RNA sequence: GGAUACUGC
DNA sequence: TCACGCAGTATCCTGT
């Protein structure tokens, strides 16, 4: 309580009943609005991704609350100025978002849901003492029985609560609630009723609290939607509130580019066939998948690329996940023996399965007839002298030397400077030279 | 069967009466017949939704059984009018149908008793619930789901019930209350145990090998083997962790791999049974079983 | 690409 | 010395 504080913010949790009356700045208005929008969007995303009782949900929500500096934990110290500030934030931001989220029923529902979620989390973080404090400050009057009355009904209480020991019971304090709120407890006869009140010990209560909260909040949103014309005239706040819900708070595409320069001729042929027909026989699938694993395409990236490429081949989308997903996972050592299979070496490619009609895998220098290789080299604008030299090398059975000559000619380097013995080595050298 | 074999031998490579042409012709004619029948049904402005080499399913789009029967008769006669010895008959009236995929469906066959009354009998064709390679637990679950889907209860309630049952199953697995007999998977051997080159990858074969290593009667081609998937700390794939039930009851290091049974036996089956039903999707099912709904 | 199962009609 | 046909769905693996 430094300069201009008060008892306006007793507890962390609140039902947001009394609107703020202060005069704030436009900058503060915008900052609070955006911050609470971030908080609510985080709540929604975590609710979709995780189970709200999960520990991951709690950890991530605590991290977000700490990052945006919102009240989430109690403090048995006093009302420190900083704490006051945080609470003030929460109180103002909430109402600002109300103004933002009352125009359309959809929006209203969304707001309510997020708010309820947040409230539940915060309640889940309240110590029993704090919980009672809250239940008192809002006149919820859920009991707290006196010690004398507790001794008066000691035996009844002992027989009411399941698995409660004499001394342990002496160490516990109950609450008095109207039986209309403890339906789920009274119905199976697991809480004592006396004179219309149930005596409930210190999980379900949050539910009742939330019900009350939701009622109130819905009413409030209705009223806000009824008081909209007064705000639309304030241009300063119109761009924000009218559009808050739509407020912003290696790549597959470049692969084709790589195919222009870095890809060795084998991968270039495979990629050309794939983009021509959106389908590869098994050998091509294995070779190209291993190569794209080598360049660095992550499991998610490779899955996305293969899905997008194959979907155009007039096949069911589910068929891909049914069939080719396992192969893609296995190439990355995700299933089966779970081995990080290395990319094919040039020796393997040369000595691997021999390609046949309809296939495009293998080393072109070895699996392409000299006339076809000459035509392909001419197509790539290679100088006639370079094409002749490559053909001469091919006739010498040293296909790796032919690929080295290709690299030298295409990269405008007199000497390759490396012993090409892996397609990934080819791509790495090309990337080193270019980038 | 005898008659069918008298046909099939015509295309049996090692038969004394190999006449592949003839058999081909037979099949061809059959195809033609089916096509024609379908065309005729469509010319009658009905709807055809399935047919397997001699049959047609027609969506009567009616609820008056008598009228349906009338239509049956009518179309029956029409078809017969084109053939001399061939005949078509009403092979069943399904009150409800759940057509999932080619040669995989379930229905409630209607057996008439008289005076317009009729009884209903559950019939399944091709579903995993009628396959021996799935754990009995899962099968039962699926059966329950089918009984819920094919009934006349309001859809919402159906869904609710399904959820309840699935959660029950989850608990029964987590507490290990389910009888061990329900965790078994049965598979037959086409060859002898030794001929398989994947003694590790193939689970049933593995179990067979173990049995042959034990001191009892050996298992040979055609003998079904029952195995369970357990935990041993090996950190290997499920396919390599198969074990004979007795072994599980004997060794003190093996425990049933609850996760696996909840993740690859119950969930798949149920999902495939719930694919065309609105309101149930894989994710939800997984959630109801206690699995993580992230990777689903 | 391959291997292992078992349903149908 | 043997052994019926084909159409279709589901699961799993690819190091020396
Ligand atoms: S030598 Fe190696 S990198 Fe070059 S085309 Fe042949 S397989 Fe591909
Ligand atoms: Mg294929």
């Amino acid at each position: 309580t430094g300069d201009r504080k008060g008892d306006l913010y007793p507890s962390s949790l609140q039902f947001y009943q009394h609107p703020p009356t202060e005069n704030i700045s436009l900058i503060e208005f915008e900052t609070f609005a955006i911050e609470r929008l971030k908080l609510l969007k985080a709540v929604e995303n975590l609710g979709v991704s995780y189970v709200k009782n999960s520990e991951e949900y709690s950890k991530k929500l605590e991290l977000e609350l700490r990052k945006l500096k919102f009240p989430y934990r109690p403090l048995h110290e006093e009302i420190s100025d900083d704490v006051y500030d945080l609470r003030r934030k929460d109180h103002i931001s909430h109402f600002i978002l109300r103004l933002a989220y009352c125009q359309s029923e959809d929006l209203r529902r969304w707001f309510i849901q997020q708010e309820m979620d947040l409230f539940k989390f915060r309640f889940g973080l309240l110590t029993k003492e704090s919980v009672q404090e809250f239940l008192k400050l809002n006149d919820l009057q859920y009991v707290a029985i006196s010690e004398d009355e507790k001794n008066m009904h000691k035996e009844d209480l002992m027989n009411s609560s399941f698995g409660l020991s004499l001394t342990k019971m002496e160490d516990t304090e109950f609450y008095k609630v109207p039986f209309q709120a403890a339906l789920d407890l009274v119905r199976p006869r697991k809480v004592f009723l006396w004179r219309g009140f149930a005596f409930i010990p210190h999980k379900d209560i949050v539910s009742i609290v939330l019900n009350d909260f939701r009622a109130k909040l819905s009413k409030a949103l209705a009223l806000s939607a009824r008081s909209l014309p007064v705000v639309q005239s304030d241009e300063r706040l119109q761009p924000l509130l009218n559009h808050l819900s739509h407020s912003y708070i290696i790549s597959l595409e470049q692969i084709d580019g790589f195919a222009a320069k870095s890809f060795p001729l084998c991968m270039r042929q495979l990629h050309k066939s794939l983009r021509e027909n959106h389908h590869l026989r098994h050998g091509g699938r294995m070779q190209y998948g291993l190569f794209l694993k080598g360049i660095g395409l992550t499991l998610e990236q490779a899955l996305q690329f293969w899905r997008l490429e194959f979907t155009k081949g007039k096949v069911d989308s589910e068929k891909f996940d049914k069939v080719y997903a396992y192969s893609i996972r296995h190439n990355y050592g995700k299933e089966g023996k779970r081995t990080d299979y290395t990319p094919y070496s040039c020796m393997k490619v040369i000595l691997s399965n021999p390609p046949s009609q309809g296939d495009y895998h293998g080393c072109p220098f070895r699996h392409s007839d000299p006339e076809l290789l000459k035509q392909k080299l001419q197509s790539f604008k290679v100088p006639s002298s370079g094409i002749n030299q490559i053909l001469e090398l091919v006739k010498g059975m040293h296909y790796q030397l032919a690929c080295q000559k290709y690299f030298e000619l295409t990269h405008s380097v007199d000497d390759c400077g490396f012993s090409l013995n892996h397609p990934n080595q080819y791509f790495a050298e090309s990337q080193k030279l270019l980038t | 069967l005898t008659a069918n074999s008298m046909y099939g031998c015509l295309g049996f490579s090692y038969s004394r009466f190999y006449a592949k042409p003839l058999a081909a012709l037979v099949t061809h004619q059959g195809r033609e017949i089916l096509l024609h029948t379908k065309e005729m049904v469509q010319k009658m402005n009905l709807e055809v939704i399935y047919g397997d080499t001699d049959s047609i399913m027609i969506n009567t789009n009616c609820n008056n059984l008598e009228e349906v029967f009338k239509l049956g008769n009518r179309v029956k006669s029409e078809i017969n009018k084109s053939y001399k010895l061939l005949e078509i008959d009403i092979d069943g009236i399904f009150k409800s149908l759940l057509l999932l995929k080619k040669k995989k469906y379930a229905a409630l066959t209607v057996e008439p008793t008289g005076d317009g009354k009729y009884v209903t009998k559950q019939e399944l064709k091709g579903l995993d619930i009628v396959r021996r390679d799935w754990c009995e637990l899962a099968k039962q679950a699926g059966n329950y789901v089918i009984s819920q889907i094919l009934s006349d209860q309001p859809r919402d309630s159906i869904v609710e019930n399904i959820q309840k049952k699935l959660t029950e199953i989850g608990e029964n697995v987590t507490n290990g209350t389910v009888p061990i007999t329900q965790y078994e998977i049965n598979k037959a051997l086409t060859k002898d145990p030794q001929d398989y080159p994947d003694k590790k990858s193939l689970p049933h074969v593995h179990v067979a090998l173990w049995i042959n290593s034990q001191g009892g009667r050996k298992v040979k081609a055609g003998d079904t083997i029952s195995y369970v998937i357990c935990q041993d700390g090996s950190n290997l794939s499920a396919s390599q962790r198969a074990y004979a039930q007795e072994q599980l009851q004997k060794q003190e290091n093996l425990s049933i791999d609850t996760q696996y049974y909840l993740s690859q036996q119950v969930h798949p089956v149920v999902a495939r049974i719930c694919e065309p039903i609105d309101g149930i999707d894989s994710a939800l099912i997984a959630m109801w079983l206690g699995l993580d709904p992230s990777q689903f």
